[PDB]
């Protein structure tokens, strides 16, 4: 019941650069309850940040979000070689949970 | 005690929330007997200084006159207090917290002062 | 630790049944565990099918009497396995399936709320076509 | 129109929580004084009456594997036995040579009361506690010699286990599940807050459980990883079964002055007739309440053919049943007990005849594995008889790979013991505060 | 400090009752220390929670709006308090007091809740 | 917390000393933890003793009635609090605290009989 | 403990420079202690002169440009030393002068306010006569 | 802890003898001591539980002790202290012996 | 006790071994 876009859809940046990934929701999710994915090319994708900017166990410290109101925003300082593809953002707050077309990054 | 009505609407645990309210009245058990006793001691004079500190005092319902922006929450009463528990809405508000309870500490600061100035 | 294996890759025909299983390594249970059953289209943005949490199944608005999900808690040899059937298959079905489990135990870790739930751990997918 | 901050205090939240749970013991004292292990005396508070409430259309996930009250229990446990057995005899000069001729007439030379004596002491000592180091005479050793000093119990201290209460400090609670059939894992239905936990006798056993609570309506197998054979199973008992266990061994133990106040207690001649431990087990109790553990066991395991086999690693604490019946401990075998196929063939032999085990009494006591200090039990003047109800078994699961599942007794750790006990409970703690928006704009 | 005027009359003890009120400023030795200073805590903390749970909070002669059913008591005025004593009159209300104490909060919630309701 | 503007003018003192206020949230070390915490614990239970017994209980700029003969001090105002720190002034009345202490005490109990009395 | 010696007694010139040194013997500091000059007149109430309290040189509104005050913190052998200058003498400065010094450690003795403090040493005194 | 620019000489009783001298470090020095003495360490039971650890036989070479000391940047820093120490004692000649 | 011994020394001492009865020669 959520149309959440993320924008720009498409980017381009090198290793060493901050990248801003952000997706405004269609409503405004107070209770933070947002999901960051990253998917590497081929597998699967896997869980980077939840509950709005939180860290997962397993997870390199330059991949921090934020929230406020309705706008979502991820942040990779110092992007890595790894970190190339695509990214999701998710809410999971109101049944059923919806992601966006998808964000990557290219040399 | 306090843990009656726990999974019930925000309305009956209200007029549950103060119907038990409160009853009250070298060894390794006696460590475990002081520990236990430190820390409940602990835990109620963190309980009191919020408390008081946001003015409450000795108030079970306090009541504060600080706003409700459509950051903390987004959603209009009935729906708080009908489609919700309070388990639930705090864990909505889990990490405001901190936020609400400088505001609530600066509101009252400002109120004490209003009236300390206006007692003239 | 967690490692969420399912079945493999095959192509079938449209009016079919499809079952994909999900082995789910290092999860106790399914009661303390719950597993989502996401899809990815070829280059397209992914779509939730329904879930099976603490034993209540449940699927999205789409997929009403269209999807089936199925669980199986600790047994002597083989893990806990979850498996997904989609009968009357058309050709838009032909898919990535993906089999994903997230810890439910703590309330207060954020990745569940209300039965909606973030996805911790992912499955390899099912690559599926006509 | 608007809504305004509104604390409130005393809100029905919890969170998870480890915290220190002290002792609540039924008030006894009027049993003379008879200091036990488990020390009645420092467990001030006496239960009053239970205080219950439960939770309506509350759900609340348990854990028994992750559950920190086992740990608490376990640490408690320890602490209490070398806080008893401390005070007392230490009997440090007994690791010698043993002049032995079941049990063994063995002679030693002990120190007497004064320094510059020595005194020739005949004393026996069974076979387990007996360690080897052309002739008829042989010469011995103890079983701990090379671990640590050997301890007496103490002279006045019983080691009658009696239930124990353990409740939470102010601003925590306990959560019990009261679920019928609960596995220990997973979501509970309805979950009522309580003080203190049930009345738990600490009674330590291994392979075999001994007095406890029993279950509700059926057998319960609850094990942290079913798949995994490394990993012990605990069987929870539909219904109980009575055992005799009895040592109509008439004793005259003597004590001897090995020191300024080491009193050293030793076994003498049997008098009247010799008579060896066993335990009687009914028969056909027995082994349906063993049918319907196979039966409630096959639906786990994919509807295998439940095959019981006896203890195969030579170890003398893990092969045998450990227990006290009244300062004694027994070790005798089950391989009478634990010997059947379950669904092999649908049929029975059985028989419903009363069973007797031998057992293997000794008084070297290295229980708690290394970690428990070393007793000396002292011997009991009268014939020993205590009657115990079992309430579980602790299995074990054989790396081939067949149609048929052997599952060994044996369990592992002595947290095991209480781990059938301590499931439905849960430590978690409370915070009252809670703020919510209303219309009230003052204050 | 409150022993004195124990056995004087009610209005006596009354006026005393403020007159000290009060005027405030391993070892086996200092286990009894921490002992007695933990009591002592805890026993100010239980008084401190009746007062301020029944609404009085830091007043020492404390109001309150509860009726009088001749049920505790059925003597008037002028007796209770020149034929008798403090503690002859917690003798005569001594298995009264936790119904008391009862009352005494539910009416403390009564009311607290109509003045919240009545702010509007 | 409030260590704060300790040098400063007191009346930035004022208005700082309620702008931290405060943002809260058988081995020898065990040994200290608890003695720590029960001294916490017994300091703060003083303060708190101290504070409501004048009637100020959970407010943190507490008024009272009480007169100021020019014997504690005979500075005027705008000299007291800008000629002056807080450590200053608490010198400057060190000795009279226990006088004043019990002024504030007899005062408390004197307006708190008084409206008792008046409130027929 | 606190012994305090200075100089001896001298006949001087109207016009001249006198120079009082004053030894302080248990004194650790002249950071944490203050010494203190003041001067009794013969047969006459006392009267103060200046001080260099934690290396702040003062001195009485009559003495402006007229006394000069040193101090010498504690050395290898010397104990710290605080010396007495004054210039353009005359004949109403013939008095006894004498150099105290106080802790000013704790600022709840009371001994010391703002500066102004009280001289709990004294010494002998050196008669100064023209 | 290191200082902030300077050395510092700290005692309570400086003019006093029998009082030990603390000296601060402007600047620290790094030194290297090792034992290159390869030992075989043998644990015998000495009692019930009772372990004693006694020095074997060197294996391989036999060395001694020793600990390295960067002789310029020593003697620079002693010098400072010197210099720092020569103010406090009225411009003496600073000797250590 | 006496160590019979002969930088580091090799000494010889009677020492008390796992039982009270027995005797080792610790060098
Ligand atoms: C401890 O303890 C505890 C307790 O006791 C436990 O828990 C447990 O657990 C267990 C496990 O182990 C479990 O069990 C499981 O369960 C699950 C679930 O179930 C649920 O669900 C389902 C589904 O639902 C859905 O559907 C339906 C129909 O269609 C509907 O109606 C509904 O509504 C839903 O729907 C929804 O959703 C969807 C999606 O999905 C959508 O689409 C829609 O729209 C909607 O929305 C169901 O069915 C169920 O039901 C049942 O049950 C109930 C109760 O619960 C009842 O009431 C009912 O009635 C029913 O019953 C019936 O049936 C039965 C059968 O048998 C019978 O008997 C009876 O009589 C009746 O008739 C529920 O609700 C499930 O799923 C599972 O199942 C499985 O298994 C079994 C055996 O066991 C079998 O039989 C089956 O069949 C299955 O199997 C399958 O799968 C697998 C996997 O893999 C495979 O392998 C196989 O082969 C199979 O497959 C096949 O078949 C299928 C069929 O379908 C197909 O599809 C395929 O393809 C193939 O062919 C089980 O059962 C339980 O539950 C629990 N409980 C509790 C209380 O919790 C625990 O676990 C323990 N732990 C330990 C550690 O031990
Ligand atoms: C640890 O650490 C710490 C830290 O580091 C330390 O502390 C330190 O200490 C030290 C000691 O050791 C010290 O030092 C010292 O100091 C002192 C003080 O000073 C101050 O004061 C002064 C005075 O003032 C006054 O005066 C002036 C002029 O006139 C004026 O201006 C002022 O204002 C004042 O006046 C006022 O008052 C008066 C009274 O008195 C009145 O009357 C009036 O009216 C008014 O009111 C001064 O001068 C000074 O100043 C200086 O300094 C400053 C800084 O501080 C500066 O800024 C300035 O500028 C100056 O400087 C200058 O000079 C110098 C010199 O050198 C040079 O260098 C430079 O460059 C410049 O130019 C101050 O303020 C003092 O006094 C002292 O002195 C002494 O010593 C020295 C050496 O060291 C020398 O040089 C000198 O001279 C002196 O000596 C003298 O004395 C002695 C005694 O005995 C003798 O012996 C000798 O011989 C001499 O005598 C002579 O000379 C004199 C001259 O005057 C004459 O008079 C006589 O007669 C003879 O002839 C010292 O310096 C320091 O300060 C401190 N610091 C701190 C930071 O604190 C501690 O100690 C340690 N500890 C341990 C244990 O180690
Ligand atoms: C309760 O007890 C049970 C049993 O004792 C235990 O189950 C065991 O769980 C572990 C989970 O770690 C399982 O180990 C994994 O098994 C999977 C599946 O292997 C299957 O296929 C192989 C080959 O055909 C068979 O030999 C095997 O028997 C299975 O049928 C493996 O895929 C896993 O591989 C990982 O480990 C490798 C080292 O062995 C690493 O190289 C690597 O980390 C592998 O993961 C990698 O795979 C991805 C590709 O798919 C790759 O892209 C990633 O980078 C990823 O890192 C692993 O071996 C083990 O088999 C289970 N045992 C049994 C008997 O089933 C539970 O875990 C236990 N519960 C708890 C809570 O402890
Ligand atoms: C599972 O639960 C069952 C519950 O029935 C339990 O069986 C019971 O065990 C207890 C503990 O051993 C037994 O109680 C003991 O009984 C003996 C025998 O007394 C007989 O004779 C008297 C008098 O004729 C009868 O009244 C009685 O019914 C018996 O027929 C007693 O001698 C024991 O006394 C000890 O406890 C006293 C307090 O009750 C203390 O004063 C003192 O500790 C006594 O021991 C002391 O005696 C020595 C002198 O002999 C003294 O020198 C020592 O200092 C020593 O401390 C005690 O009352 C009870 O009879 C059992 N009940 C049944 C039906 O058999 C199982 O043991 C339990 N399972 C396990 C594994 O423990
Ligand atoms: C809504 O409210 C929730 C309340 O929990 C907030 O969730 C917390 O968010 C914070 C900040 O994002 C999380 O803190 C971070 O946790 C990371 C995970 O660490 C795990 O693993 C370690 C090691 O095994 C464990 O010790 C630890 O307990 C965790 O289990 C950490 O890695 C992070 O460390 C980072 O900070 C340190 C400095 O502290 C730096 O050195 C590095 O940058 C390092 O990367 C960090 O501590 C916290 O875990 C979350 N809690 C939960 C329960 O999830 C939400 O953030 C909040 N919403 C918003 C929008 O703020
Ligand atoms: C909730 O669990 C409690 C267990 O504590 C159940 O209460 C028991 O109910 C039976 C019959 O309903 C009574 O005979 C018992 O005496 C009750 N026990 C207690 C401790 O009160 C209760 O039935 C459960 N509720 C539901 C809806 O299943
Ligand atoms: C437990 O007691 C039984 C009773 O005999 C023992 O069973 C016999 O053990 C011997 C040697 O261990 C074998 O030779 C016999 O064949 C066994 N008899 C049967 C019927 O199997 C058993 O060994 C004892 N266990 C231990 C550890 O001593
Ligand atoms: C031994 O087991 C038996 C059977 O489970 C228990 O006997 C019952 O005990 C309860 C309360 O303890 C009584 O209400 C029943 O009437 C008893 N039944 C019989 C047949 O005696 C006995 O309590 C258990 N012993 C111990 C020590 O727990
Ligand atoms: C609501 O919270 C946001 C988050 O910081 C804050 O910027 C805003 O000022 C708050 N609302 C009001 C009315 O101040
Ligand atoms: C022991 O040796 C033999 C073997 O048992 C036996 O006949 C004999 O009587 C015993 N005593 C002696 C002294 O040999
Ligand atoms: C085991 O259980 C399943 C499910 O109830 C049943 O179909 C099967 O027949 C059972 N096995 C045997 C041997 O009866
Ligand atoms: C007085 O106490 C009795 C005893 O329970 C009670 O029934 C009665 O209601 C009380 N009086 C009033 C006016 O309620
Ligand atoms: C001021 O203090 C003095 C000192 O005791 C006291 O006598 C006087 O009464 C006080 N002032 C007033 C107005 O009471
Ligand atoms: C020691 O210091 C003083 C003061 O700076 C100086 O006058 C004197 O010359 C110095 N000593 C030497 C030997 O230089």
């Amino acid at each position: 019941d959520i149309q959440m876009t993320q924008s720009p859809s498409t980017l381009s940046a090198s290793t060493g650069d901050t990248v801003r990934i952000s997706c405004r929701a269609s409503q405004s999710i107070t209770g933070n309850w947002v999901a960051w994915y990253q998917q590497r090319p081929g597998k699967a994708p896997r869980l980077l940040i939840y509950r709005g900017a939180a860290l997962l166990g397993g997870v390199p410290s330059r991949f921090r979000g934020s929230a406020a109101g309705t706008d979502f925003t991820l942040t990779i300082g110092n992007l890595q070689a790894e970190d190339f593809g695509t990214f999701y953002c998710q809410q999971y707050d109101t049944y059923p949970g919806t992601f966006g077309q998808g964000t990557k990054v290219e040399v | 005690g306090f843990l009656g009505a726990a999974g019930s609407t925000m309305g009956a645990a209200s007029i549950t929330l103060t119907v038990q309210a409160r009853q009250l009245l070298l060894t390794v058990w006696g460590i475990k007997q002081l520990q236990a006793r430190v820390l409940a001691v602990e835990r109620y004079l963190q309980d009191q200084k919020f408390l008081g500190l946001w003015g409450c005092s000795g108030k079970i319902i306090c009541c504060t006159a600080v706003p409700w922006n459509s950051s903390w929450s987004n959603k209009t009463f009935e729906e708080i207090w009908n489609n919700m528990t309070w388990i639930e809405w705090e864990r909505e508000i889990s990490n405001y917290t901190s936020q609400i309870y400088d505001i609530l500490t600066i509101s009252q600061t400002q109120q004490e002062k209003n009236e300390k100035d206006l007692l003239e | 630790q967690i490692h969420l294996v399912q079945s493999g890759t095959e192509v079938k025909k449209p009016g079919s049944s499809v079952t994909v299983s999900c082995k789910a390594y290092g999860v106790n249970t399914f009661g303390l565990y719950a597993v989502n059953w996401v899809r990815q289209a070829p280059g397209q943005s992914l779509e939730y099918i329904g879930q099976i949490w603490r034993w209540k199944s449940s699927a999205s608005h789409h997929f009403r009497g269209r999807v089936l999900i199925s669980a199986v808690d600790l047994t002597g040899s083989s893990p806990p396995i979850s498996s997904l059937e989609i009968k009357n298959l058309t050709s838009d079905d032909t898919a990535v399936y993906f089999c994903t489990t997230t810890s439910t135990y703590d309330r207060w870790s954020g990745l569940h709320h209300d039965g909606v739930m973030a996805f911790s751990s992912w499955g390899q997918g099912t690559l599926i076509s006509v | 129109n608007n809504l305004w901050v509104t604390v409130y205090y005393g809100v029905p939240v919890w969170r998870d929580a480890d915290t220190t749970l002290f002792c609540a013991s039924d008030a006894k004292a009027y049993e003379t004084e008879v200091h036990n292990v488990w020390a009645t005396h420092a467990c001030v508070p006496t239960d009053p009456n239970p205080q219950e409430m439960h939770l309506k259309n509350v759900t609340e996930n348990f854990n028994m594997w992750k559950n920190n009250m086992v740990e608490q229990m376990h640490e408690d446990i320890i602490s209490l036995w070398d806080q008893s057995l401390k005070p007392c005899v230490k009997l440090t000069p007994l690791c010698v040579t043993l002049n032995c001729t079941d049990v063994r007439n063995c002679s030693f030379n002990m120190t007497t009361e004064l320094r510059d004596k020595q005194q020739k002491v005949y004393a026996l000592f069974y076979k387990l506690d007996i360690v080897p180091i052309s002739s008829n005479f042989s010469e011995y050793r103890l079983i701990n010699c090379n671990t640590s000093v050997i301890k007496q119990a103490c002279p006045k201290v019983s080691f009658d286990p009696i239930p124990i209460h353990y409740c939470t400090p102010a601003g925590y609670a306990i959560l019990r599940c009261n679920d019928k059939k609960f596995n220990g894992t997973g979501p509970c239905k309805n979950v009522s807050s309580v003080q203190c936990t049930h009345g738990i006798k600490p009674v330590v056993s291994t392979q075999l459980l001994l007095n406890g609570s029993l279950a509700e309506e059926g057998i319960i197998i609850r094990s942290e990883n079913l798949t995994n054979n490394a990993k012990t199973i605990i069987v929870h008992f539909n219904e109980s079964v009575k055992i005799n266990c009895t040592r109509p061994s008439n004793n005259t133990r003597t004590g001897i002055h090995i020191g300024p106040g080491q009193v050293f207690y030793k076994t003498g001649d049997i008098i009247g007739d010799i008579r060896k431990a066993y335990c009687n087990i009914s028969g056909a109790q027995w082994h349906k309440v063993l049918g319907r553990v196979a039966n409630k066991l096959k639906e786990h395991f994919n509807n295998k053919t439940i095959v019981f086999k006896p203890s195969s690693g030579g170890d003398p604490e893990i092969t045998m049943h450990s227990f006290n019946c009244r300062g004694e401990f027994f070790y005798c075998n089950t391989t009478k007990l634990f010997n059947s196929t379950w669904g092999g063939n649908k049929n029975e032999t059985r028989d419903n005849g009363t069973i007797t085990i031998p057992c293997r009494i000794k008084q070297i006591i290295n229980m708690w594995q290394g970690v428990g200090q070393a007793m000396y039990a002292p011997p009991i003047k009268g014939v020993i008889k205590c009657l115990s109800n079992i309430t579980g078994i602790l299995l074990t699961r054989d790396n081939d790979t067949e149609n048929n599942e052997t599952f060994r007794p044996g369990g592992g750790d002595m947290r095991d013991n209480w781990r059938n006990e301590l499931y439905k409970y849960k430590v978690v703690q409370i915070e009252p505060l809670g703020i919510a928006p209303t219309k009230c704009k003052r204050r």
